[PDB]
C-alpha cells in the first residue's frame, strides 16, 4: 500500500531558512505531490514487464 | 398546543431561533415588534395551553396580607424604620397589598401608581401615615424592580425556546433534552398562582414594570394585590429558566418551588428567603459523599513553589477510595432542623434521598450539586436605605479582651504609643505595622513626581465613587473658598469636582485642616488624601496579596481530598475595625515607624509640624514630627470621631440623616487578615489546644504557606498530615480555639470547614469548580435606585452581559443559546417619544449580536448549533464565521448574483459583498460599532466649547511638581515628529492630556441626557443601518485573506472522565470538549502569558493596553528611537525612565498576546478560564510545511507576524462546536509579505 | 522539594499516622489462621482417603 505520507513526512521535517527566496523544499513538494491516480503508473510499469 | 397559540411572527421566530429557519432580518423584525406592541400580560395566556401533571399545589394563603400600616412605623423623627414583627432583621418588605393607595393611570387603566394626594402629603407635610405609605410604595415597586426587564417578558422567551424541540444538530455527543414543559413544577405553580389574577377570561399581571418602577394593578372590590406575588413570580420564572438551562430533574425542581410557596405565605417574602439562603448548598454541596462506597476520580494538583507565585500545576489523576472521605460531618442535622421550622422538612428529605443516590464523584454527581445550588432564590433584596444603615453599619464589635488603659504611654499630641510590656495579639499587630511604617518612611519611591500624580489619580476614583455632598458647606468651618463654574457647570460634586474645587495647594493645604467635619458622604478627596499613609502601609503588608489564575486554580487545589481545608470568612470585617482596639494600634504603630524618616521631611504636600510630646512625666518637650506623622495626628482625630454619614435615601421620602459610625464602605481590613492569622498559627494555637497531635501539626505550619488571604475571605489549608485528620480531636478543637481567638478582639470569625472550598464566592468540590447559578440569576439584576437608567441601547449591553456571564458558568448551551437569542431579539426594537414632538424608534438587525459575541444558531448553508458559545466577539469572531462558510457563499453567489467586473482578492469573481449585504451582514457589522449611550450635549457657556474652566483646572490637580513640563515635552516632540516625518497617526497617542478630558467625560455623564441628544442618537443610529458601508472594516478585510483549515483534535489535557467543571459532562457537547481538550489551571509558559505590560505604573486615566500596544505598534514599523521617548514622555515618565523602557520593547521576548494586541486581537473573556497558553504556541500553526502553501510564508517578518496568525487560527478553532483541534494556516490570498506590508499601512493609521 | 528539607524529620512527620495502632498487626493475625486452616484442610482431606 503505497501511502505518500511517508515520503512527505520525511521531507517536511528537514529544516531550511525561510529567508531564502528559492526554497528547495517547496520545489520538490510541488514536483511529485500533486497526485494523479494515486500513483498507479508504478503498477502499469510492473504490469508491463 | 402552545406552538399554534403564539402570534404569527413569534411562531416563525420560535421556529427560526430553534434552528429550522436561519433567521432573516424580516423574521427578526416582525418578531421584535410583536413583543413591544401586544400587551405584556397576554404571554400569561400561554400557560393555559400546556397540560400539567406535576403535583405542586399552591396554598390559598398566599394572597392573605398583613397590612403595611402595622408594619411601617415612623419610630424616630423622620425615619420610616419598619417595626419588625418578631425581629431586628425582619425589615426587608412587609407582605401587604397596595390595594388602597393606588389611583388608576389614565394611559393604562386598572394599573395604578402612588396616589397623587398621598404623595403630596409626604413631600409637604409628613403623615406618619402619608409618608409610611410612600415609603412602602417606593420599596415594593423597587423590590419588584430588581430584574433585568419585565420578568413576564423573560418568561415569554422561555416559551419560545420550549415551543418546538431543538433540531438535532448531527453531532454524536448531542443529547436531546429531557425537560418537559408539561412536567415542570415551576411554571405550573406560575399558572396556579395566575388563576387568582383573572377578570373574566383575561389575565392581569400584578405589576407591570416601568423604568421609574413597578406599576401595580388595581384589584376589583373583593381581591387584594399583595406585593409578594410579583416577587413570587420573579423567583418562579427564574426557577423555570434555571431548570431548562440545567436539565434539572422534575422531582428536585419541585422541592425548590415548595421553598418559595412557604416564603410567600409567611409574613415577609423577602425575609423568609434570607433565613433559608444557605439551606440549599448545605444539603448538597457541603454534605456530599459522607456515605460509605465513595470513590471516583479527582485531579492531582501540585503546589510548585508555595511561598509565592502560586503556580498550581495539573499533574495527575487520583483514584479515590473509602479512605480520604470528607471527615467533616454532614449538614443534615443542622440545616434540616433550621429547615424544619418553616415546615418544609419534606423538601429536605427529598434532596437527601437524591444525594444518597450519588455515592461517588462522577459527572452525574457533581451535576446534581449544581442542580440543588440553583434553587436558592437569587433575587436581590431591597431594604429601606435609612433602615439598612441602622441594621448594618452601626454594630459595634464586642471585645473579650480590651487593651488596659495603663498599656499605653503618655500622649504625643493625639496618638499614643504602645508600651513594650504588653504582649498578646495586640503586640503582633503593633509590631507588624510599625515595622512596615518604618520601611515606607525611608523610601525613594514616593518622592518621584509621577508617583505623586498616580497617588492623586487613585483618590478621584476612575471607577466607583459615591454621592459626596460638597465642600464649601463644610468649609464654612475653614476660610478657603472653593472654585465655581466659569461657564455653566454640569457635573455635580463629582469626586473629580472635589479635586477641582480645591486644587490650589496640591489638592490640599495645611490651611485645610477642616477635613474632619462631614466625612464619607454616601447613602472625600481630602480625607482620601489625609489617609495617604494608611493605605501606603497597608500596601506593604499586602505584598503577597486574577481570579482565573490565582483563585480558580487554587480553589481546585484546596478541594482535592488529600489536603483538608478550613475556609475562614470574617463576617463584618468592616464593622470590626474600631479605634477602641484595632485602629488605635494601627495609628499608634504608624506614628512610631514614621520616625526613622527624616523628621523634617514633608510628605505629599503636608508640612512637618511640631507636637506636644508628653509621654515622659518628668520632661514633656515640643518635638518636630515628620510630614507623614502629621497625617497620622489627623487620622487619629478622624478615626476616633468615627465616620459621618449623610444618608438621605430616595426610597423613604423625608428621610434625611447625619450618621456617625466606625465602618468604611479601604484595604486595611484586608491587610489585618494575614497578620492576625500569623499570630494564631505560631503563638496562640500552639499555646493551648489540649491535643498532643494537634499541637504537632501546627508547629510546622506558616502563614506564607498554608494560608491565602484576600479581602475578608481566606483559605487555611493544612500541612501534609492531612486526610488523616481526627475530626473529633484535631479539626474541631482547632476550630473552637480559632473562633474564641477572634472573639477576644472583636473579629467574629465564621468558620465552616468541609471538604469543599469557598474563596470569594467560587465554590469547588473535590477538584471540580461548581458555579453558583443563583449568584447571577437570569432574570435578576440589582439597580439600587428609585428611577433606573434605561434609554434604549443600554439594553443590548445587558444582553451580552446576560449571555456571556452565563457561559462562564457551564450552563447547557443549546437551551441557553436559544434563550439568549430570543432575548437578544427583544432588545432590538426600541423607541423614544419626544415630550413636545414626534416619537422615534430604531431597529438593530441581527448580525449586530453576532459582532457582539453571541454566536448564530443557523447560517443559511449549515446545520444548526455548530458555532460554539466560546466564539470570540468582534473581528476575531466575524473572521471565524466567514472562514467557516467561505466555501459555501462563493459557490452560492456564483450561481445567483452576477459576477463583479473587478476582482476582490479574498473572494474571486463571485460577488459576495452583494450577497453579504442581502443577508444583512454589513447592516449588523456597522450597527454595533455605532455608539449606544447618548453623548453629553456639546453645550458650554462660552468659547464654542473651548476655555472650559472645570476641565482645564482638573489638570492643575494632576500637574504638581513640574511634571506638567514632561507632558508638554511629550505632546510637542511627538507632534513635531509624527505629523511631518513618518508614522503619522493623526490622532493622539495615549498621553496625559486625555485623562483630564476623561475625568470630565466620566464626570459630565449626567442623567437624563436632554431630548436634543438622545434624538441625535436615534437619528444617527438610523443612518448607519439604512446605509451601512458595503466595505467591511480595515482589519477584517485583511483577516479574510487567511484560509484557516483545522485538523484532528489535540492530545487531551485531562483524562476526560474526572469531572473538572460542574456539569461539562457529555450532556454538554462542546463545554465538555473545550474543558478537557484544553485543560483548566491556566498557568503556562513565560514566553506566552507572564504578566508583563512593560510600563506597569499607569497614571490611571490611561489604558495600560493602549500604551502597551502603541509602544509595540511603533516597533513593528521603522520607528526611530525618538518616537518611543516622545510617547513615553506623554504619559509623564521621566526621560531617564522612558529610555529604559524605550530600549526594552523588542519583539524578541515580547508576550505573544501583546503582539496580538497591536492589531486588536485579544483573548476574550469567554475563554479566560481556559489553558489556551500552550495551545497557541504548541499547536495552531502559522506554517506547517506540507499542508500550508509556500505562498503564505511569512519570512523575515515572522517574529511579529506569527502571533497574529496563531490567534486567527485559535479564533476559528474555538468557534466551531467540537473538540479543539490543530488549526493550520493553509494559504493566504496574496502572499504573507504582501499582507505584512498591508498591515503596516494600517499600523501607521 | 522544600528548601530547608530535613528528610528524616519529613518522614517522621508523615509516617506517624500509619503506625498509630494495629494496622500492621492484622496481617499477622490473619496469617496464623490461614496456616491452621490450611493444615486442617490438608489433614481432613487426606484422612478421608
Amino acid at each position: 500500500v503505497l501511502d505518500p505520507t511517508v515520503l512527505t513526512n520525511a521531507i517536511t521535517t528537514i529544516s531550511e531558512s525561510t529567508t531564502q527566496t528559492i526554497s528547495p523544499i517547496s520545489e520538490i513538494l510541488r514536483l511529485l505531490q500533486p497526485m494523479g491516480n494515486d500513483y498507479a503508473a508504478f503498477w502499469k510499469c510492473i504490469a508491463s514487464w | 398546543e402552545l406552538f399554534n397559540a403564539l402570534p404569527q411572527p413569534l411562531q416563525q421566530l420560535s421556529l427560526a431561533l430553534a434552528g429550522e429557519i436561519p433567521l432573516t432580518d424580516h423574521i427578526f423584525e416582525q418578531a421584535a415588534s410583536t413583543w413591544h406592541v401586544q400587551p405584556r400580560s397576554l404571554t400569561y395566556k400561554l400557560l393555559d395551553h400546556i397540560p400539567f401533571a406535576t403535583p405542586v399545589v399552591v396554598p390559598p394563603s398566599i394572597y392573605h396580607s398583613l397590612d403595611w400600616s402595622k408594619c411601617f412605623a415612623v419610630n424616630q423623627d423622620r425615619v420610616e424604620r419598619i417595626p419588625t414583627i418578631d425581629n431586628p432583621d425582619d425589615v426587608y418588605v412587609p407582605n401587604s397589598d397596595i390595594g388602597p393607595l393606588l389611583t388608576s393611570l389614565h394611559t393604562i387603566p386598572d394599573y395604578g401608581f402612588l396616589h397623587p394626594t398621598i404623595e403630596n402629603d409626604a413631600t409637604t407635610l409628613r403623615a406618619e401615615r402619608a409618608r409610611c405609605a410612600s415609603t412602602f410604595y417606593k420599596i415594593a415597586s423597587s423590590q419588584a424592580r430588581q430584574v433585568k426587564l419585565d420578568p413576564i417578558r423573560m418568561l415569554g422567551f422561555l416559551l419560545l425556546v420550549q415551543a418546538r424541540p431543538r433540531v438535532p444538530s448531527g453531532l454524536v455527543t448531542d443529547q436531546p433534552t429531557r425537560r418537559d414543559p408539561t412536567l415542570s413544577p415551576a411554571l405550573h405553580a406560575i399558572w396556579q398562582v395566575m388563576q387568582y389574577y383573572k377578570v373574566a377570561g383575561v389575565y392581569y399581571a400584578p405589576a407591570l414594570v416601568v423604568p421609574s418602577g413597578a406599576i401595580w394593578w388595581i384589584p376589583p372590590p373583593g381581591k387584594r394585590n399583595v406585593v409578594s406575588v410579583q416577587y413570587l413570580l420573579t423567583d418562579l420564572i427564574s426557577l423555570a429558566i434555571l431548570a431548562h438551562m440545567t436539565d434539572m430533574s422534575p422531582t428536585l425542581e419541585l422541592t425548590g418551588v415548595l421553598m418559595y410557596l412557604r416564603a410567600a405565605s409567611s409574613h415577609s417574602y423577602a425575609y423568609t428567603l434570607l433565613q433559608m439562603k444557605s439551606v440549599f448548598p448545605a444539603l448538597s454541596l457541603r454534605s456530599m459523599y459522607r456515605n460509605k462506597g465513595f470513590g471516583g476520580k479527582a485531579p492531582a494538583i501540585e503546589w510548585t513553589e508555595p511561598r509565592s507565585k502560586y503556580k498550581f500545576r495539573w499533574t495527575g489523576v487520583t483514584q479515590l477510595h473509602d479512605g480520604l472521605r470528607p471527615r467533616s460531618p454532614s449538614m443534615d442535622v443542622p440545616t434540616l432542623e433550621t429547615l424544619a421550622k418553616y415546615e418544609l422538612v419534606d423538601i429536605g428529605h427529598t434532596i437527601i434521598r437524591e444525594r444518597n443516590a450519588h455515592p461517588q464523584h462522577n459527572h452525574d454527581s457533581v451535576r446534581f450539586v449544581r442542580d440543588v445550588m440553583a434553587l436558592t432564590s437569587g433575587m436581590y433584596l431591597v431594604r429601606q436605605p435609612t433602615m439598612s444603615v441602622l441594621r448594618e453599619y452601626s454594630q459595634v464589635p464586642d471585645i473579650k479582651d480590651p487593651i488596659p488603659p495603663s498599656a499605653w504611654t503618655g500622649p504625643i499630641g493625639n496618638v499614643r504609643y504602645l508600651l513594650p510590656s504588653v504582649q498578646g495579639p495586640a503586640r503582633h499587630l503593633y509590631d507588624t505595622w510599625r515595622a512596615a511604617a518604618r520601611q515606607i518612611a525611608q523610601d525613594p519611591q514616593w518622592h518621584d513626581p509621577l508617583n505623586q500624580a498616580i497617588m492623586r489619580a487613585q483618590y478621584v476614583t476612575a471607577r466607583g465613587g459615591s454621592s459626596a455632598s460638597l465642600k464649601f458647606a463644610l468649609k464654612v468651618t475653614g476660610i478657603v473658598l472653593p472654585e465655581y463654574d466659569d461657564s455653566k457647570v454640569k457635573k455635580s460634586s463629582k469626586i473629580y469636582q472635589a479635586a477641582q474645587i480645591a486644587r490650589i495647594a496640591f489638592m490640599l493645604l495645611i490651611a485645610a485642616i477642616h477635613a474632619e467635619v462631614t466625612m464619607g458622604i454616601r447613602n472625600n478627596v481630602i480625607q482620601q488624601a489625609i489617609s495617604a499613609p494608611h493605605t501606603l502601609v497597608a500596601n506593604y503588608i499586602n505584598k503577597h496579596m486574577v481570579v482565573t489564575d490565582k483563585v480558580i486554580p487554587l480553589i481546585l487545589y484546596a478541594s482535592t481530598p488529600p489536603n483538608t481545608v478550613v475556609n475562614v470568612d470574617i463576617k463584618a470585617c468592616d464593622a470590626s475595625i474600631t479605634y477602641n482596639y484595632f485602629l488605635s494600634v494601627i495609628c499608634g504603630a504608624m506614628h512610631e515607624g514614621f520616625e526613622v524618616g527624616n523628621a523634617d521631611a514633608a510628605f505629599m504636600g503636608v508640612p512637618s509640624t511640631i507636637v506636644s510630646d508628653r509621654r515622659s512625666p518628668v520632661a514633656p518637650y515640643s518635638r518636630p514630627i515628620s510630614g507623614l506623622q502629621t497625617m497620622v495626628q489627623h487620622l487619629a482625630d478622624l478615626y476616633a470621631a468615627g465616620f459621618r454619614y449623610s444618608v438621605s435615601d430616595a426610597f423613604s421620602s423625608g428621610n434625611k440623616f447625619s450618621f456617625p459610625t466606625s465602618t468604611f464602605p479601604s484595604t486595611e481590613h484586608t491587610a489585618n487578615n494575614s497578620t492576625m492569622m500569623e499570630y494564631f498559627l505560631n503563638v496562640h494555637a500552639p499555646s493551648h489546644v489540649k491535643s498532643a497531635s494537634l499541637k504537632r501539626i501546627l508547629t510546622d505550619m506558616t502563614i506564607q504557606r498554608n494560608y491565602v488571604c484576600q479581602g475578608d475571605d481566606g483559605i487555611l489549608l493544612l500541612p501534609h498530615e492531612a486526610a488523616s485528620k481526627i475530626s473529633a480531636d484535631d479539626m474541631n478543637e482547632l476550630l473552637t480555639c480559632l473562633r474564641d481567638y477572634g472573639q477576644l478582639f472583636g473579629w467574629n470569625y465564621d468558620i465552616d470547614w468541609s471538604d469543599t472550598a469557598e474563596y470569594l464566592k467560587l465554590y469547588a468540590l473535590m477538584g471540580c469548580r461548581i458555579p453558583n447559578t443563583s449568584r447571577h440569576p437570569p432574570v435578576g439584576k440589582e439597580y439600587a435606585a428609585p428611577q433606573t437608567d434605561e434609554i434604549w441601547p443600554s439594553l443590548i449591553d445587558i444582553v451580552i452581559g446576560h449571555h456571556l456571564n452565563g457561559v462562564t458558568d457551564v450552563l447547557n448551551w443549546r437551551e441557553w443559546l436559544r434563550f439568549s437569542w430570543a432575548f437578544a431579539c427583544y432588545s432590538s426594537r426600541g423607541g423614544y417619544t419626544n415630550p413636545r414632538g414626534q416619537s422615534f424608534s430604531a431597529q438593530y438587525p441581527w448580525w449586530t449580536f453576532v459582532y457582539l459575541g453571541i454566536p448564530p444558531i443557523l447560517l443559511p448553508g449549515q446545520t444548526p448549533f455548530i458555532h460554539s458559545c466560546y466564539m470570540p466577539p468582534g473581528d476575531q469572531g466575524m473572521f471565524s464565521i466567514l472562514n467557516g462558510w467561505r466555501d459555501w457563499l462563493i459557490s452560492h453567489a456564483s450561481t445567483t448574483l452576477p459576477p463583479l467586473r473587478h476582482n476582490h482578492p479574498v473572494w474571486g469573481l463571485s460577488d459576495v459583498p452583494s450577497l453579504l449585504s442581502q443577508f444583512g451582514v454589513y447592516a449588523g457589522y456597522h450597527a454595533a460599532q455605532h455608539y449606544r449611550r447618548p453623548k453629553p450635549a456639546p453645550e458650554t457657556a462660552s468659547s464654542d466649547s473651548i476655555n472650559q474652566i472645570t476641565s482645564d483646572l482638573t489638570e492643575y490637580l494632576f500637574y504638581d511638581s513640574a511634571l506638567k513640563a514632561r507632558v508638554m515635552k511629550g505632546r510637542y516632540n511627538w507632534e513635531r515628529l509624527s505629523s511631518s516625518l513618518s508614522l503619522n497617526v493623526g490622532s493622539r497617542v495615549p498621553s496625559l492630556f486625555d485623562v483630564p478630558g476623561k475625568w470630565v467625560a466620566a464626570g459630565r455623564d449626567a442623567e437624563k441626557p436632554p431630548p436634543s441628544s438622545v434624538e441625535d442618537m436615534f437619528t444617527s443610529l438610523n443612518r448607519c443601518i439604512r446605509r451601512p458601508t458595503h466595505s467591511f472594516s480595515r482589519l477584517l478585510e485583511l483577516y479574510l485573506r487567511v484560509h484557516v483549515a483545522l485538523g484532528e483534535s489535540i492530545p487531551l489535557a485531562i483524562d476526560p472522565d474526572v469531572p473538572q467543571v460542574a456539569g461539562a459532562d457529555p450532556a454538554n457537547d462542546d463545554h465538555w470538549f473545550k474543558y478537557t481538550c484544553l485543560g483548566d489551571i491556566p498557568s503556562a509558559t513565560r514566553n506566552y502569558f507572564g504578566e508583563s505590560l512593560f510600563v506597569g505604573r499607569v497614571v490611571s486615566g490611561l489604558d495600560v493596553e493602549a500604551v502597551d500596544a502603541t509602544l509595540l505598534r511603533l516597533k513593528i514599523l521603522g520607528a526611530p528611537p525618538e518616537a518611543f521617548i516622545a510617547v513615553l514622555n506623554g504619559i509623564g515618565m521621566s526621560d531617564s525612565e522612558a529610555h529604559q523602557i524605550a530600549g526594552r520593547i523588542s519583539l524578541a521576548n515580547a508576550q505573544l498576546v501583546q503582539i496580538a494586541r497591536v492589531v486588536h486581537l485579544s483573548i476574550p473573556s469567554s475563554w479566560m478560564t481556559l489553558n489556551t497558553g500552550p495551545y497557541i504556541h504548541h499547536h495552531a500553526y502559522d506554517f506547517k510545511p506540507g499542508i500550508t502553501q509556500p505562498s503564505a510564508k511569512s519570512r523575515d517578518k515572522s517574529i511579529w507576524m506569527s502571533p497574529i496568525l496563531k490567534l486567527l487560527c485559535t479564533s476559528y478553532a474555538m468557534t466551531v462546536a467540537g473538540p479543539v483541534r490543530t488549526s493550520i494556516v493553509t494559504e493566504i490570498d496574496g502572499s504573507a509579505a504582501a499582507l505584512s506590508g498591508n498591515l503596516r499601512v494600517w499600523m501607521r493609521d | 522539594t522544600e528548601t530547608n528539607l530535613i528528610p528524616s524529620h519529613h518522614y517522621g512527620k508523615a509516617f506517624a499516622p500509619l503506625f498509630a495502632s494495629n494496622a500492621m498487626f492484622t496481617r499477622n493475625q490473619r496469617a496464623v489462621i490461614t496456616r491452621e486452616a490450611f493444615v486442617c484442610a490438608r489433614s481432613a482431606v487426606a484422612q478421608c482417603q
